[PDB]
Order: structure tokens, then C-alpha cells, then sequence
């Protein structure tokens, strides 16, 4: 089975997680004919007759667009490999600014930068597309593996399923399933909102009920919930479940519904927006390019 | 005539090499282009400053620990908090484990294919699969090193890729005595494998010297690396610059980096061109990374690495300017990090519960510095009174070898190419070998 | 040459009845809005508002019972908390807060519904078209 990988606007983390199969990477490569993979081999052009393709990263520049289209033509099955390819990922926060603001910061107004003619790199380099886009927005994507990065076992199950000819199926519940923290059977009620540096979070009580914006409730399971286990709220990196399109919108709906719910008719509805200084960054860390409004208008 | 090497393969990120010829057919211009940028420095504006250790690891999937720690340190200065000692050991423990994983990843899976097969036509063979089929035990040692390092990261950081435990004022969780015990049990095997890695490195660099390839991309430069009383240190100390003759030019705290470092911009690359602003663009070229850290350090911090480093200095002197000997320095750091993992796991403060101090008044300015696997890493954040980021600047490791890579690939072309017929598949791969020697991470360098 | 595209969400019990009352009373108002029926204003969530802007909405209207008069007791209180966050979220996205309008309108208040539609139309008409749909289409 000829497979190929490539990367676009990601950070290489999905490929590193693939290598974190460790011993199993060799067993995988014994059964698979890897015909293209920039990080591991020197095949420059994407060959024809690729059966499966792992594409990491979203679309950030014109070159990403052409490679995504070339891989779609060459590959039978295109897989959106990771959260960036599936939802846009952290680089999607660049949509909150124009490319000119992104470029002028990196190449003019950064404190150590020295550029006397004020040039923006433009020779032999691609221009950025207008906004970071999920892979499915520019090509047809047959499957996707969420996670930032996707855990190594999950990458193994998806691929081996396709080698066998079976459809891969991701887990469907939200994170609270896997998480070992204890909830109130009376339900979630939030009195105040705390930034993650405030107070001392109790190790066993659900962080959302303690007042911390935790994305576990709006995030698909599968990772094992290591962040809440390790003492910090979930940031939502795995993305939403199959029944939620806009992860940030749903988290906001849930958060607002239960804020002051024990005092429903009297809690001031302006306390919650005033306590959150960075709202897009609180709720759209990994998924902004796939939200209903994936940019800031200028 | 114009030739292009794209993509440059077995590196992290997107780069290409251009080779152009004039009307006579003579070599004309040779350039290294990095063709990616994402703009972290700008879109970090408006975020919660305490979320910086969440965003910046997504600059790269290889060295995500280094960014996590650099941001955490900057955040720890933004708030006026001094983290307790146990937190310091846990972060450094995670830092060494990551360095083990990164150095092993590069030498074995990215670099070694060239060192083993420097003059081959079989391009499908020049990869870990080609090494694994003829020398399987070498790739299994590589895998076991990465597995040991990532395992350290996962336990201390919560995840092997993009750790989350480094929070405002220390660590979000402590290390438990049982975890400490099995990590310490496993640490001995990592050290042995690192020693064996040095020996294979000797063999393969001998093979490189046999082919007259040990001096490709050679030029002389300054060198920068963090030292702690002149002792090689990846986590704490001051940044030391040594000139091409080995003389210490300056030693400065990373918070003053802007008074010593400047980054230039050229139109043909999204990757900037740093230099010692004092010396200028041409005379101020310096390097970072494994070999640069050895040149600036008086000694290593661990005994076994000291022995190989002393033996190496005796053979090549100080400072060494050979690009390809960055590979050997990488293997010494690989061992030194392995040893440091064990040493930190033996420090009884590693399992302390006093892991975090309450954040103090917001200073509004913080610089965080660590030696990433691929060189000095600086995170500089500025915030308002609510701790909302207003400005960020990132000087990320490999960017500081971009002049070295641009110079190197043209000096490789000068040595081997006179006419377009000389740019054979093997000679073009020589140019990529010069790139790979510096272990470039181009997503990191551009951010 | 250009007319605002306005989307409305009205509860079945009070506000949808106020829009019916305006129709029975022949209370003319601009033909920009289209109303989507829900049982309760508590059924309205940020994703529905954001979805409408994505589709091309120049303005978004939501109408529910007066606070306390919810046919389902307290649905509007949840909605009121969500919309206050959504106002400031729309600003972080560069969408004018004024492009979103929520009102409490009972079934008898046909006149109030009429002037609410007129005031909102003029507000959105003066703002010009929302440029989100044309940026995503680049
Ligand atoms: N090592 C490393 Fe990065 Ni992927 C680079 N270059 C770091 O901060
Ligand atoms: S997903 Fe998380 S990891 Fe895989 S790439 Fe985008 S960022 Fe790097
Ligand atoms: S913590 Fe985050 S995840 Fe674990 S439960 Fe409370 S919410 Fe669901
Ligand atoms: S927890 Fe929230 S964040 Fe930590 S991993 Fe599972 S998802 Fe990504
Ligand atoms: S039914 Fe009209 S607001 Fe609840
Ligand atoms: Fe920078």
C-alpha cells in the first residue's frame, strides 16, 4: 500500500507523534510502502498512484494550496492529519490580523529586526493566502485525525483500519468521559470566573466548577485528558465532537448558561464578558479558521 | 540556467536551494530560501500572557519543550514571581529529556543517512528505512533514545509533545516518588545508548572524512551559547559570545539580548539573518547550536561528556568551525543531557511538593531564555496591567545559523560546481548535507 | 441598489405573536428581515448568530418574552447571558455590536415590534453591508 505524507502550515508535531509509534513505526513501515515524506526521505515530487495521504497543517500560503491540490490529485485517500489540517490550529490566530500586520511585525517592527529599505520578503517565497484555512476548505478530504498532535495509538488505529479496508471511526464523546475529575451530580454552576494563575485548583474537583474556563466539555475525547490530570484546564486542542461545528460558540453557550445559574434571575449578565479580556483566545485557540466567523474584519 | 533543490528534505520545515548560472554557464548565485512564515510574534498580541506557554510550543513539534519553558520563564518575569527550586529542577529535567529526544531524532533519522551513504545514487535508500534494513540495531537504539526522552517529557510535562505543566510561578503538578523511581531506573540505559551513539558517530564521520566531505561549507565565525560559570548549560546561566579565535567577546544576561543581537532581512527568504549588532552584518556573523555551545564553554557539566569533549578538543582545538562537526558535538550533548536526566532524578528535591509560588504584581515585561536543541531561544513578552500581551519578539535558535547556512551552501557549490553538468544528484545532496549539519528547524526559525 | 439582509429569531409565544400582531394591524416595516421561529429565546445560542453572519447577514435580530414572562419560566435569562458575551465577541471579530439587536417583545406589542424593525433597519442601512461574506470569498 503506497502512502505519502506532507506538511503545510503546521509545526511538524503530527509527524513527530507518528514517529512516537517508536518500535511500531518499523512494523508500520514493513507493511506500508512510504513513497514520499519530506522529513524522512528525499523524494522531491509527489509520485503518482498514492493510495493514502497524510497531510499535516492547514493552508497558510500559496505553496500550501498547490501541494494540497497536487496531493489530492495523486492520492486516492486524503487524510487531514491533525488539528491544523482539520480545524486550522494555533496558526489560525493569525486571522485576527491582516497578513500585512503579520509580516510587518516579523520583518520590520520586532525589537531586534533591522530592515532599512523596509522590504517584505518577496523573492522565491510564496505569498500568504488571505486567511488560514482548514484543509477541507480547499480540497476534498476523505478522513481526518484530530489532536494537536493526535496521540500515536489513534494514528495507528486509523491507518491500519484503512490498510485492512475498514472505515476508521473516531471516539465521539466529549472529554469529561476520560477525565478522572469529579463533578457535582446537581450539575455545573459557576459563581465567578478565574484566570488559570488565580487561586489553588483542587486536584480532584472539576476545574469548570471551580471557575476556570476549561474546554473539556466542548472537546472530543481520545487523548486521555492529560492536561486536567496534570493540573491545568483543557485547552480544546482535539477540537469539537462530530455534533458541534463551532467549538468556541458552543463553549460560550455552555459557559454563559451555567454562569450564576444558581442565582439565575438576578446575576448581572455583564459580569461574564467583563471578566474575560481575551475571548477569541479563550475559546478559539485551535479551531478559529473553522469557526463560523474565522477572521477579524478590518 | 537555473536549478532548484526543493523541498530540502530531512529537515524540519520548508526550505529550498537555488543555483543559477550566467550566460557563460559559470556558477553565479547560490541561495538558501526558507518559504514559510506564520506570524506568532503578531498574533500573540491580545492573548492572555499566561497562555503563551500554550501557544508557543505550537511553533514546532520537535522542540515544543524549549518554547514551553522559554515562555514560562518570560511569564515568570512578567509576573514578579520567583519559582521554587523544585520547579526549577522539574523544568530542567523536562528540558534535558527533550534534548535527548531531539538530538537522537536528528543524528539518526535526519543526518545519518548522508553520513552512511554520502555518495549514493539510490535515493530511496538514503533514509532511516535504508539504515534500518542494513543496520537495524542502530535505528532501534535511536528509537529507544527518543522513547526515553519523550517519556521523561510526558511524565514531567503531562504530554510528550506540547507539555503543559510549566505554569505561572512554577509547575502545575509535582513528580511522584514512584514516577521518579522508574524514570531513574530507566535513565541508566539512556546514558549507555548515548555513549554508543558517539562511537557510531566517530565511524560515520570517518567515512565522511574519507570522502573529503568533512570540510563542506567551512567558514569561520563567532559562536554563542549559554554558560553557568563558564560551564556548558542548557537551562540557566548567561549568554557568552566567543570570537573566531576563541576569545570571549561578551557575556550578558538574556534580558539584554536586544543590545547585542540584531536580525536583518533579505528579500529572498522568510528567514532573517542575525548578527552581533556590535560587529555588523559581515564581521558579526555568529553561530548557535551544539558545536557553538562547546566552543564557548570552559567544560561540560557531566563527567562522561567531559571525557569525549576533552578528547575532541585535543583533536580539533577551540574553537572548531567545521559545519559537519556539529554532528559530533550533537552526540556529546546527547550524552550530557542523558547524564543530566539521571543527575536530576537523583536530586531528592525533584519530588518536592513546594512546586509553585503565588504570582506577584505584574511587571508587564518578561524575557525568557533557554538553550534549545538548535541554539539560543529567547521569548520576550510585554503586557498591559491586565497581563494582556501587547508586544512579543522571538529570537528562535536556528534563525541565527541562517547566515551560516546561506554562506555554507554557496561554499559547497564553489567547491564542487563549475558548470551545470557538475550539479549531479550527489553534489546537490552535498548542499543539503551542509544544511542538515546545523539541524535546522525552519518552522521554528521563522515562527 | 443594496438592501440590508437581516435575520430574525423570535420565540413562538411572545415575539412571534408580536410580529403576527403587526401583520394583523397592517403595521408596515422594511422587508429586510426574515424571522426563524423557535419555541423559546433560550433556544438561541452564539453558534446560530455566528452562523447567520457567516451566511451573509448584515444584521441579526433576536426577540423573546419580557424577562420573567418566559412561557418556559426562565429561558430568556440564559439567552440574555449568552448575548452579552456575544456582543463583545462580535467586536473582537471586528463586527459592530450594533449589527446584533435583541429585544423583549410580547405578543400584544405589535407597535413595538414595528418600530423595532424600523429602528434596526435604519441602523443596519446606515452601517452599510457587513463585509464578512466578501472577505471569506477571496
Ligand atoms: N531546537 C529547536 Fe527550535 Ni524546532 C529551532 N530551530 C527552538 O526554540
Ligand atoms: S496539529 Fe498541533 S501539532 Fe499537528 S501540527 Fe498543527 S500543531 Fe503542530
Ligand atoms: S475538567 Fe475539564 S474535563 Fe475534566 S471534567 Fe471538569 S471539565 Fe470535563
Ligand atoms: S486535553 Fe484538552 S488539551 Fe490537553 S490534550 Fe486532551 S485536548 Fe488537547
Ligand atoms: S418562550 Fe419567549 S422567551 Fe422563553
Ligand atoms: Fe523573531
Amino acid at each position: 500500500v503506497k502512502i505519502a505524507t506532507t506538511w503545510l502550515g503546521g509545526c511538524s508535531g503530527c509527524h513527530i507523534s507518528l514517529l512516537d509509534l517508536h518500535e511500531e513505526l518499523l512494523n508500520l513501515l514493513e507493511n506500508v510502502e512510504l513513497v514520499h515524506c519530506p522529513v524522512l526521505m528525499d523524494v522531491k515530487e509527489i509520485p503518482d498512484e498514492v493510495e493514502v495521504a497524510l497531510i499535516e497543517g492547514g493552508i497558510r500560503n500559496e505553496e500550501n494550496l498547490e501541494i494540497a491540490k497536487e496531493m489530492r490529485e495523486r492520492a486516492k485517500i486524503v487524510i487531514a492529519f491533525g488539528t491544523c489540517a482539520a480545524f486550522g490550529g494555533v496558526p489560525g490566530l493569525g486571522n485576527l490580523y491582516s497578513n500585512d500586520e503579520l509580516l510587518d511585525k516579523a520583518y520590520k517592527t520586532t525589537i531586534t529586526t533591522k530592515n532599512d529599505d523596509g522590504i517584505i520578503p518577496n523573492e522565491e517565497v510564496p505569498e500568504l493566502v488571505s486567511r488560514v484555512k482548514p484543509l477541507s476548505e480547499v480540497i476534498e478530504v476523505d478522513y481526518f485525525i484530530p489532536g494537536c498532535p493526535p496521540n500515536p495509538e489513534m494514528i495507528a488505529e486509523v491507518v491500519k483500519a484503512l490498510l485492512e479496508g475498514k472505515e476508521p471511526e473516531l471516539p465521539k464523546k466529549n472529554l469529561c468521559e476520560e477525565c478522572a475529575r469529579k463533578k457535582s451530580e446537581e450539575g455545573v454552576a459557576i459563581e465567578t470566573i478565574k484566570r488559570n494563575y488565580e487561586g489553588n485548583p483542587d486536584p480532584e474537583k472539576c476545574l469548570l466548577e471551580q471557575g476556570y474556563i476549561c474546554l473539556g466539555i466542548a472537546t472530543r475525547e481520545g487523548c486521555g485528558a492529560p492536561c486536567p490530570s496534570s493540573g491545568v484546564p483543557c485547552s480544546g486542542c482535539s477540537g469539537p465532537t462530530d455534533a458541534v461545528v463551532d467549538q468556541g460558540a458552543k463553549m460560550i453557550s455552555a459557559l454563559c448558561s451555567d454562569f450564576g445559574i444558581d442565582n439565575d434571575r438576578d446575576v448581572d449578565p455583564m459580569i461574564l464578558p467583563k471578566s474575560i479580556k481575551d475571548k477569541i483566545g479563550s475559546f478559539y485557540k485551535f479551531t478559529l479558521p473553522s469557526a463560523f466567523v474565522p477572521i477579524r474584519l478590518k | 540556467v537555473k536549478l532548484s533543490v526543493e523541498p530540502v528534505t530531512r529537515v524540519e520545515g520548508h526550505g529550498k536551494i537555488s543555483v543559477s548560472f550566467d550566460d557563460s554557464g559559470n556558477l553565479d548565485k547560490v541561495r538558501f530560501h526558507v518559504v514559510e512564515v506564520r506570524g506568532f510574534e503578531k498574533f500573540l498580541e491580545g492573548r492572555y500572557v499566561e497562555d503563551a506557554p500554550i501557544y508557543t510550543p505550537r511553533i514546532c513539534g520537535i522542540c515544543q519543550v524549549a518554547h514551553h519553558l522559554a515562555s514560562a520563564k518570560a511569564v515568570d518575569n512578567v509576573f514578579g514571581v520567583k519559582i521554587p527550586e523544585t520547579a526549577e529542577l522539574l523544568r530542567n529535567l523536562m528540558h534535558q529529556g527533550a534534548t535527548v529526544h531531539s538530538h537522537a531524532l536528528h543524528f539518526y533519522m535526519l543526518a545519518a543517512p548522508d553520513l552512511m551513504f554520502p555518495t549514493t545514487d539510490d535515493v530511496l535508500k538514503r533514509n532511516l528505512m535504508g539504515i534500518a534494513k542494513e543496520h537495524p540495531e542502530i535505528i532501534k537504539d535511536a528509537i529507544e533514545l527518543r522513547k526515553a526522552g519523550q517519556n521523561v517529557v510526558r511524565v514531567v510535562g503531562g504530554r510528550a509533545i506540547h507539555p503543559v505543566t510549566a505554569v505561572v510561578g512554577g509547575q502545575s503538578k509535582s513528580l511522584k516518588e514512584e514516577e521518579r523511581d522508574e524514570l531513574l531506573k530507566l535513565s541508566e540505559r539512556t546514558i549507555e545508548l548515548s555513549e554508543k551513539s558517539i562511537e557510531v558517530g566517530k565511524k560515520l564521520l570517518e567515512n565522511i572524512k574519507d570522502e573529503d566531505l568533512l570540510d563542506i561549507g567551512y567558514f569561520e565565525s563567532a559562536h554563542m551559547g549559554m554558560v553557568n560559570n563558564g560551564v556548558h548549560d542548557l537551562y540557566d546561566g548567561k549568554l557568552r559570545v566567543v570570537n573566531s579565535e576563541g576569545k570571549v567577546e561578551y557575556e550578558f544576561d538574556p534580558s539584554e539580548y536586544m543590545n547585542y543581537i540584531a536580525e536583518g532581512v533579505k528579500p529572498y527568504s522568510y528567514l532573517k539573518f542575525p548578527y552581533l549588532k556590535d560587529k555588523g552584518e559581515e564581521d558579526g556573523i555568529y553561530r548557535v547550536n551544539t558545536l557553538s555551545r562547546l566552543n564557548v564553554s570552559d567544560k561540560m557539566a557531566t563527567p562522561l561528556a567531559q571525557k569525549y569533549y576533552d578528547e575532541f578538543v585535543k583533536e580539533f582545538g577551540k574553537p572548531c568551525h567545521h559545519p559537519m562537526l556539529f554532528h559530533y558535538a550533537r552526540l556529546i550533548e546527547l550524552l550530557s543531557s542523558a547524564e543530566m536526566v539521571k543527575e536530576l532524578l537523583e536530586n531528592d528535591k525533584i519530588v518536592g511538593e513546594d512546586i509553585r509560588a503565588e504570582p506577584e504584581e505584574v511587571v508587564g515585561d518578561g524575557v525568557g531564555c533557554v538553550e534549545a536543541p538548535r541554539g539560543t531561544l529567547i521569548h520576550h513578552f510585554k503586557t498591559d496591567d491586565d497581563g494582556i500581551i501587547t508586544d512579543t519578539n522571538l529570537v528562535v535558535a536556528t534563525v541565527q545559523n541562517n547566515p551560516a547556512m546561506d554562506i555554507g551552501v554557496r561554499k559547497v557549490a564553489e567547491k564542487y560546481i563549475k558548470a551545470p553538468e557538475d550539479a549531479t544528484p550527489q553534489v546537490l545532496n552535498y548542499m543539503e548535507m551542509l544544511i542538515r549539519a546545523y539541524d535546522p528547524c525552519l518552522s521554528c526559525a521563522t515562527h | 441598489e443594496w438592501e440590508p439582509k437581516i435575520i430574525g429569531f423570535c420565540c413562538n409565544w411572545c415575539t412571534y405573536g408580536g410580529a403576527d400582531t403587526a401583520g394583523v394591524g397592517r403595521m408596515q416595516y422594511p422587508p429586510s428581515i426574515r424571522i426563524i421561529r423557535v419555541m423559546c429565546s433560550g433556544r438561541i445560542e452564539p453558534s446560530l448568530i455566528l452562523k447567520a453572519f457567516k451566511e451573509g447577514a448584515d444584521g441579526v435580530f433576536v426577540g423573546g418574552c419580557h424577562l420573567g414572562d418566559c412561557h418556559y419560566d426562565s429561558g430568556n435569562y440564559k439567552w440574555q447571558r449568552r448575548v452579552m458575551m456575544l456582543y463583545e465577541l462580535l467586536e473582537e471579530l471586528g463586527i459592530e455590536k450594533e449589527r446584533l439587536n435583541h429585544e423583549w417583545i410580547s405578543a400584544s406589542e405589535g407597535e413595538k415590534f414595528q418600530n423595532t424593525m424600523k429602528d434596526f433597519y435604519n441602523k443596519i442601512e446606515a452601517l452599510g453591508p457587513c463585509k464578512l461574506k466578501e472577505e471569506l470569498d477571496k
